[PDB]
């Protein structure tokens, strides 16, 4: 308000003290908690001067205040961030990653995090200006916690967003991230885990690089972190890795992930966490017979069947895939074990749910079970498929009979196939 | 069984 002219005059003067005083006043203004007057500061024409001040390497205090003011302008809308970009600040902030002033380096790290954070395009511009390697180079065994937090956050923004950055562009981050997840600091952990969650989201080559960075054992430890801020991205990353092939999935299983994931289903945790854990388990029971056996040995099937029967629909859906996948890849005895743990009833109950994908997955699971029952029938020269009796008793047979009315052709044909094979 | 793939601004003022 009433100070503004002295402030604009200060930044436009050639006097070091007036520049520092004015820039400091603007920095304070831009640091107010709610609705900082970012637009007013831009309109007052001081941004290009702030950007010039970044290059004053004789005057680290002015560089710092100017960097903080610019960080805060770049924390606003996309249009606010675009003004910082248009005035050439990104390459200058990258250069400041090599400043001998610790405060300035940290501020430059923060500023670049805010720019990268705006969108995939701004992230790509930051990476294109070579920010990654100098960001990493000034990290080491001696780095202040305040710097570790800022750099890890910025790193996570360099990795964030769809479409994803090139894997070649973010690869140098993997070894730093693999070290950072050994911090005990929750903030560093939170951001490093988000970053790994982004880098592991994609094709099996991306997952391979993440695994080769050596993170699996520690990611699995962090499944037990008491803070949801850490647990959630750790769990997301673990989930991403087991979308990969059998050997990649085995790298997670080999570090007692399954007992950890089970404890997430049995603690009193938010629905979205349990849903994530069931999805992850589902991608594990989609694996080979040894991996199914590991899920069994961990004691997961009982809890999983209870969820399938009684949980909120979002969780039930993942439990369904999880049980159905196990019936698809499992051996005869593994399948009998799922039946002895009570899976038939809940699979039957879901034949009437409004989601056709789930109806199909339940039907397929029941079909796999029926085949097993029929093999037992043959081997005992028996009269009855025991599992078809069970499906009948769970009121699954009448539900299958009504699926002959279903719109969906795949469901219809499957139902007919099942009825003709086991009830003719 | 079958593997199933995974089912904005992020800024900080100082």
């Amino acid at each position: 308000g009433s100070s503004l002219p002295a402030m604009i005059g200060g930044v436009y003067s050639d006097d070091n003290n007036l520049q520092l005083e004015a820039t400091t006043q603007f920095r304070k203004l831009l640091s107010i908690e709610r609705s900082p007057p970012i637009e007013e500061v831009i309109q007052s024409g001081v941004v290009p001067r702030f950007v010039q001040f970044l290059t004053r390497e004789d005057f680290p205090q002015l560089q710092f205040e100017a960097a903080w003011a610019l960080t805060n302008i770049a924390s606003g809308t996309s249009e606010n961030t675009k003004v910082v970009i248009d005035h050439g600040a990104v390459p200058i902030f990258v250069k400041l990653l090599g400043s001998s002033s610790d405060d300035v380096r940290e501020q430059a790290v923060w500023a670049l995090g805010n720019v990268a954070g705006d969108s995939p395009k701004c992230r790509d511009l930051v990476l294109a200006n070579g920010a990654l390697l100098p960001l990493l180079a000034q990290l080491n065994e001696h780095t202040k916690l305040s710097m570790l937090r800022n750099a890890t956050w910025t790193l996570s923004n360099f990795c964030r967003g769809k479409p994803q950055p090139s894997f070649e562009q973010t690869r140098p981050a993997l070894p730093a991230l693999a070290r950072l997840i050994h911090s005990n600091d929750e903030e560093v952990l939170t951001d490093a885990c988000w970053a790994l969650s982004y880098l592991s989201d994609g094709t099996n080559d991306k997952i391979q690089a993440v695994i080769e960075a050596g993170v699996c054992p520690r990611l699995v430890e962090l499944l037990l972190h008491p803070s949801p801020s850490v647990l959630i991205p750790a769990l997301r990353t673990v989930g991403n890795i087991v979308t990969g092939d059998d050997a990649q999935t085995q790298c997670i299983i080999d570090h007692q992930a399954l007992p950890c994931l089970l404890s997430l289903l049995t603690q009193n945790l938010k629905k979205s966490i349990k849903k994530e854990a069931c999805w992850t388990i589902s991608n594990i029971t989609a694996g080979n017979k040894d991996q199914i056996q590991a899920v069994i040995n961990a004691g997961i099937i009982g809890p999983l069947v209870n969820l399938l029967q009684t949980a909120e629909f979002d969780i039930k859906k993942e439990a369904a895939w999880a049980i159905s996948n196990a019936t698809s890849g499992g051996s005869h005895d593994q399948i009998k074990y799922l039946v002895s743990e009570g899976c038939i009833k809940p699979l039957c109950d879901l034949l009437i749910c409004p989601d056709i994908r789930i109806v199909t997955v339940c039907l397929e699971g029941l079909e796999n079970i029926l085949k097993v029952g029929e093999t037992d029938k043959t081997l005992a020269a028996g009269d009855v498929n025991v599992f078809s009796q069970m499906i009948d008793e769970a009121e699954g047979l009448e539900k299958i009979e009504n699926l002959q009315s279903h719109d969906n052709n795949e469901i219809y044909e499957k139902a007919v196939k099942i009825l003709e094979a086991y009830w003719m | 069984l079958s593997k199933r793939p995974r089912e904005s601004e992020r800024k900080r003022e100082r």
